[PDB]
């Protein structure tokens, strides 16, 4: 059933497993009209499939011309989405595909359930944590190839850079969570703790710096600080 | 007019047959029903006053035999049978008649309740769903289960109603999942009355059947069978304006027998508000929503 605290540690045993967060799928911004309604601008999106045991990050690019003559368009993103992370399990080897697929939001359980017919042994599951994956347009290099596709691509990343190295999954996925977080709560603080020290860089084949073991605990305390400041910020505490 | 005789009542009974009951006393001279309209299936069943679990009851039509009643002390039932014997049977019930041991099914004129809950149910099609070859009749209690509900224990026991699952490969074809998940048109239409029940009549048949199962025996199964084929209508967008006409017909006359004080465990909130008020078909069914207004206004 629902993936939580309790059984927290299942998602770094050898069952392949992936997150799978719709939030980014349809972006909008809007605006008035010349005679002074709303519209709606769609701009490009993503599907975030994420394998937290290995840091694979499958990101489906969701470029506008999908959405393009279509109704329901907030319905059609969670049917969409379904039909990619099928494609996706279908495209993978018998031996990679997933054992679980745990949806961010349980409106995505139906849609995925149905897409999945073909796949019993799959389970579908809801979690009752709060991942702030809505964030991973937070992380420039993410950002910019969705925002540079000009048709439907699927990108590959490890949003673990190297950290599985140095760390266990559980860690990596808990820096992982706590760098998110602290990107959606205050993006701005969080890029500035990220990048204040020129002397540190992001490597090209890297989506983060190159932080050693004790910059990476300093960087970790500064975000923690980040997210309680805006916290007692919010709710004047 | 046909006729049910009964051999004896030793044990204390309420019997039903169809939307009528009467109680009758342990040992009681009671032997049977007559004046039972002939052009209809009938129900004749039994709840004990010792013990009200098993509900249980038999579907027959007088059309297809001699059908009587007889209690059987080892396995502490009222169990129907035929009589093959056509002159022995008139002799017995003419007897019964003469010394006015019967009661006479309660038919007013003006009153269609029967035919309407029956219009579209056959005993051929009972007895598929009941699978007893030897007998005209078919016995169904409280706790039979169905072949859905053995899926999700003794298959020879089964109500074998349609499996209809709408998260199923057989409701959702490749390549059409939304369409076919958000309008069920062709799991209805293509699936359903082309390919399994052949016509609306069969499906209708089914659907009156399963209520009438709920209804009288409080079996679980059926009441799940009866809402699932209400749905999967009231959430196709593309359906028959016949069939629409009819269903409310059918449905409204189904509300209208619900005992008011069963409506708790016979009838599944989401279900009905999804089918009166968000689906394709919420402004179709006028006769029902009227009187699920005014005789269920909680439940909505």
């Amino acid at each position: 059933g629902a993936m939580n605290s309790s059984n927290y540690a299942e998602l770094f045993n050898n069952d392949i497993k992936l997150f799978v967060d719709d939030t980014n799928v349809y972006r909008v911004t809007v605006h008035k009209t010349f005679e002074g309604n709303v519209a709606t601008k769609a701009i490009n999106g993503c599907i975030f499939t994420l394998n937290p045991k290995t840091g694979h990050l499958f990101l489906k690019i969701i470029h506008t011309s999908v959405w393009a003559g279509q109704k329901r368009l907030s319905q059609l993103a969670k049917w969409k989405t379904a039909e990619e992370v099928s494609a996706l399990v279908r495209s993978l080897p018998k031996e990679e595909q997933p054992k679980q697929i745990i949806v961010t939001r349980k409106a995505m359980l139906d849609p995925l359930e149905v897409h999945m017919l073909d796949f019993p042994n799959i389970a579908i599951r809801p979690t009752e944590l709060r991942l702030p994956f809505s964030a991973a347009m937070s992380i420039d290099k993410l950002s910019d190839v969705v925002m540079k596709a000009t048709e439907p691509q699927m990108v590959l990343f490890n949003i673990y850079d190297d950290w599985l190295d140095r760390i266990s999954s559980y860690t990596a996925f808990s820096r992982l969570t706590l760098l998110l977080r602290a990107l959606k709560t205050n993006e701005e603080s969080a890029k500035m703790i990220l990048l204040s020290d020129p002397t540190i860089t992001i490597k090209s084949y890297h989506l983060w710096p190159s932080f050693t073991d004790e910059q990476w605990i300093t960087i970790e305390s500064q975000m923690r600080d980040l997210i309680l400041t805006e916290y007692g910020r919010k709710y004047n505490v | 007019m046909n006729t049910v005789p009964f051999t004896s009542a030793p044990i204390e009974v309420t019997i039903g047959i169809d939307q009528y009951s009467f109680n009758v006393k342990e040992n009681q001279p009671f032997h049977g029903i007559k004046d039972i309209p002939i052009g209809h299936v009938h129900v004749i069943h039994f709840q004990h006053a010792d013990n009200s679990s098993m509900r249980y009851g038999y579907w027959f039509d007088c059309r297809m035999g001699n059908f009587y009643i007889q209690y059987d002390p080892k396995d502490g039932l009222y169990k129907m049978m035929e009589e093959r014997d056509g002159a022995k049977f008139e002799n017995i019930v003419h007897n019964f008649k003469e010394r006015q041991m019967m009661v006479s099914y309660p038919k007013i004129d003006e009153d269609d309740t029967w035919y309407n809950l029956t219009e579209f149910v056959q005993m051929d099609k009972i007895r598929k769903i009941v699978r007893k070859d030897e007998n005209q009749f078919s016995y169904v209690d409280s706790s039979m289960t169905t072949v859905q509900e053995n899926e999700l224990s003794d298959p020879a026991h089964s109500l074998n109603y349609t499996v209809i699952n709408f998260k199923s490969r057989e409701a959702i074809r490749p390549g059409h999942e939304m369409e076919d998940f958000l309008d069920k048109s062709y799991y209805l239409n293509t699936v359903m009355l082309q390919g399994i029940f052949k016509n609306s009549s069969n499906y209708f048949g089914e659907l009156q059947f399963a209520f009438l199962n709920a209804m009288f025996f409080g079996n679980y199964g059926s009441s799940l069978q009866w809402h699932a084929m209400i749905e999967l209508i009231c959430s196709s967008a593309t359906v028959p304006k016949h069939m629409l006409d009819k269903l409310d017909e059918i449905l409204y006359y189904q509300i209208k027998t619900l005992p008011e004080q069963y409506s708790d465990i016979l009838l599944n909130e989401r279900v009905w508000n999804i089918c009166l008020y968000s689906s394709f078909q919420k402004n179709s069914l006028h006769n029902t929503e009227k009187i699920m207004e005014n005789k269920y206004p909680e439940l909505l």
